[PDB]
């Protein structure tokens, strides 16, 4: 539940090469979303024709909102009421929860924005933008602070409007849960002007009655509509019996939210909902558990693979993060720092160095491969990879496995039994073969997960070319030419390979029709 | 302060260690309690008193 | 600020009511805070003093008042009743945090009573009682007449009702009285924004957590907390549990930096016992790698019905109480107060079950009497009593009261982790006065009571007095193994004067002899060829 949770974006003020792909991305990410866990950034929408109805159901944003280079005449957040600003946007010193630059929109309408809990509001260089000066941010911006001219003549604020408007009409009037209030409830927000009409101290940006049960949103912790200092512990300590009892009423803490089950991208650990397990703890079935014996080794993911960080993956059983393999990876690539200042260039590396990933069994994020090199074929380096959890996904198509414009002839990663929670995108690999014939839902966990497989080497050319699945093997496909490379076998599986009848391979007892086993038979 | 005899089954077997059973009705309900013998305490007179 | 332990015998009483009165006076005088139920019953004579009530400020269980005929019952300082144990008439029906019944007082004055946190209030069939109908119990209870005699109006002074005649006696309001913004709490002025932190109990003198009267859950640093500072603190911005340098263990309504040490530590808490997922490790309530050692829960009373369960236990979680009825056998009663199954008499020979037992996490209580229940050698392999749960106001880890015992015989008992030794009125029991109990107890703060057992001189003449082979520390019985500590040499848990007495013994230490390797008869040393 939570209604619909989005993940916000970190990539900030960064320009996109293709404006249509970008719009398509934002539309995909935000549609039907009510609660954006992260930052919501509208960047580089230049076309005034664009349809921004994906903003239509957003009600709360945990991080910041960045609106930059947006040129559509009216930008409207019809239902957003709260910006938490748990993370704030600031340039290379002031820190923003709402920041609007270089946009050409005539009107920015947030008619129901009651409270910005943290960080400051800021506007910069928006020549057609209007009414912002009529707002009186001191009301909206918690902390009780005043926050940051247009080219046009600006429409008289509607007559209904008590003070200010976000735009034209009466539905754009600014509401005053805070300033309207009687002094008698200083340090809160009243639902009416009388001195008894105020709100529970937990309430954020409004409310309907005096109880913490009537809060619009809450400063503290929102448990299924009610607001509490703390989330009901999963284990509650009994003062009488001195025993840390298990709590039937227990919930997990997801941010300032209180949930029965933890969202897919997080792990539950000690009644909280964390992205990573602790050092002394093991991920298992979505829960941090004690790992029996010593804990298995892990290394963090890297934004781009290169000579500098390739060694760091030596002996890794789990990769906590993402893997991007780019032309840059092989080429060696010119680094850079956020300041935009140039960085060092790393001698290039060749594909053979990718054998580090031989010990790897799981990648918690996504696996991405767009690198090209004459010797970089097959992905047998990941021949022991079993699962890719799509705990974090790529920005477009929600991809957990995205192989794009790579110089690969085959995948070759058997043991890849599961991609949970992602979509697979394999496109434009000139000499990639096999991918067209793998039925990826067999590997995917939920039918709702999508697969895009377009623009690779023709399956017909691969037949002619010779490279197809073994004559053993069901219609599921194979990762490459070999006899072990098969997703599933028809005809009986023995060891890592498949044979027809346990008559072959000298000895083998058939303790299944679908499996055989070795002898020191029957 | 009226007190009455317990049902046979309770009279015989409710109170331990040579206690006597008494019964009161409070709110139309029978409550069976006990008069403990010297040196015993508890509801069924089961525990030995500590000095 | 004295604590006292509440009784739980309901309407039951001692035959001797003067004794009963004196029993209550002992228990409650100078008591600030009563842990458990306070049952004030069978004061049938007016003019009993009732002063012990004067100091009570909090009662964790229910308060029950029955068959009390003192004219005026006053709780001068009682302000909250937690009702964590409640009183009932049948298993179905209301459970009461306060119930007064069949009682002859003219007035029950509990002024200054602010809060009944859980459970309901009941008054049944008690004449002359007054002003209770005038009281708003909706104000005192979170959720849940025809007196026949006159009934004086409340003082003019006060606006609603009263507890009794004074202007001191009118009911005050801290709850119902203040602004609706305070749902869930009491409130210290009537303005909205003049409410007290939801963390405390029974009112408060201002808005902050340092300001309430009692702590609802935990008191730490003179500030009420709902939860002790966590060992791992969650961060909502980046979804991770951090390690908390400020973290503290929950120890029953207080937060302590280190646990008591006779207790275990569950993740954030000083605990008595590990839950089914987990198991003891040195200190910690660690999880079980594979299987979880099966364990043996303590029993409320040991009898022929439950004895079998204890077969093959190394650790008794809970305690062991062998009482008279254990040997005599008894009928059981279900929780309905319908009679249950009868239990045959236990035969002391059957206590052999405990010979496998090594540790007792609770307390050991022996009060049972029987012609063949002479020694306590069934516990010969018991080595520690943890005392994680103690017995009576004496706070005993080991209580032996009026048993038929003649000697203890518990050779391996090396430690009592916490709590006291109390051994009294055992008529032919010996050794117990000459046992230097401090040796056994873990801390010198722990106390011992040893009185009224078979007199030391009378043991001496009988010669049941303990080997020459053991020091001033005493002993559990007569034999050489029995001694707590060898006087001179120790060979195979046996106390010996000189290693040479046994040919097969060689002198390993200054206080030890070990037996000679099978190989040879008499050795100089500890070897296969050495002998």
């Amino acid at each position: 539940h939570h209604h619909k949770i989005c993940i916000g974006t970190k990539s900030r003020l960064s320009v996109p090469s293709n404006k249509e792909h970008h719009y398509r991305n934002l539309r995909d990410r935000y549609t039907n979303c009510t609660y954006v866990d992260g930052n919501l950034e509208l960047t580089w929408l230049p076309n005034e024709n664009l349809d921004l109805s994906f903003l239509d159901n957003i009600r709360e944003v945990t991080g910041y909102i960045l609106i930059s280079h947006v040129d559509v005449k009216k930008v409207v957040f019809p239902k957003l009421q709260i910006i938490r600003g748990r993370t704030l946007f600031s340039l290379s010193e002031e820190k923003y929860a709402l920041f609007v630059t270089y946009s050409k929109m005539y009107t920015l309408e947030i008619p129901d924005l009651r409270d910005v809990l943290n960080g400051q509001v800021g506007f910069h260089n928006n020549y057609n933008l209007c009414h912002m000066r009529t707002i009186q941010w001191s009301e909206i911006v918690s902390n009780g602070t005043d926050a940051y001219a247009p080219e046009r003549e600006c429409p008289k604020c509607h007559e209904s409007c008590t003070h200010g408007c976000w735009g034209e009409g009466p539905k754009n009037c600014q509401k005053f849960s805070k300033l309207t209030c009687s002094p008698q409830c200083a340090g809160g927000r009243c639902y009416g002007p009388k001195p008894r009409e105020c709100c529970h101290l937990f309430c954020a940006g409004g409310c309907t009655g005096p109880t913490q049960k009537d809060c619009i949103a809450c400063k503290n912790f929102f448990d299924e509509g009610v607001c509490k200092e703390e989330c009901p512990p999963m284990r509650k300590y009994n003062p009488t019996t001195y025993v840390l009892e298990t709590n039937p009423e227990g919930k997990y803490a997801y941010g300032a939210t209180c949930v029965k089950e933890c969202p897919g991208h997080l792990l539950r650990d000690n009644g909280a909902c964390v992205r990573s397990c602790p050092q002394d703890k093991m991920d298992k079935g979505g829960e941090c558990v004690p790992c029996n014996g010593p804990c298995p080794k892990t290394c963090p993911g890297v934004t781009v693979l290169h000579a500098g960080n390739i060694d760091s993956f030596r002996n890794c059983t789990v990769i906590d993060g993402n893997i991007r393999i780019l032309d840059q990876t092989f080429s060696g690539f010119q680094d850079v720092y956020a300041n935009y200042t140039m960085g060092p260039r790393y001698i290039p590396l060749d594909p053979e160095r990718l054998e580090v990933f031989s010990t790897v069994k799981e990648i918690t994020g996504y696996l991405n491969i767009e690198g090209t090199h004459p010797q970089f074929r097959n992905l047998s380096y990941f021949r022991n990879l079993e699962t890719i959890h799509g705990r974090q996904l790529m920005e477009s198509m929600f991809a957990a496995l995205a192989i794009v414009k790579s110089s690969l002839y085959s995948l070759e990663m058997r043991n890849l039994k599961q991609i949970s929670s992602g979509s697979v995108v394999i496109q434009h690999n000139r000499d990639l073969c096999y991918v067209s014939n793998i039925r990826w839902p067999a590997i995917q966990k939920e039918p709702e997960q999508k697969v895009w497989v377009n623009e690779n080497l023709r399956a017909d050319l691969c037949e002619k070319n010779g490279t197809i699945c073994s004559d053993q093997c069901n219609e599921d496909g194979c990762w490459g030419a070999g006899t072990d490379q098969c997703l599933n076998c028809k005809n009986f599986n023995f060891n890592g390979t498949c044979i027809a009848d346990c008559g072959y391979i000298s000895n083998a007892y058939k303790f299944d029709n679908r499996t055989c086993k070795i002898c020191h038979c029957n | 302060f009226p007190t009455y005899k317990c049902p046979e089954t309770f009279d015989a077997w409710y109170c331990l260690n040579d206690a006597h059973c008494f019964a009161v009705k409070i709110a139309d309900l029978p409550v069976y309690s006990c008069e403990c013998a010297i040196g015993f305490m508890g509801q069924r007179c089961e525990y030995k008193e500590i000095d």
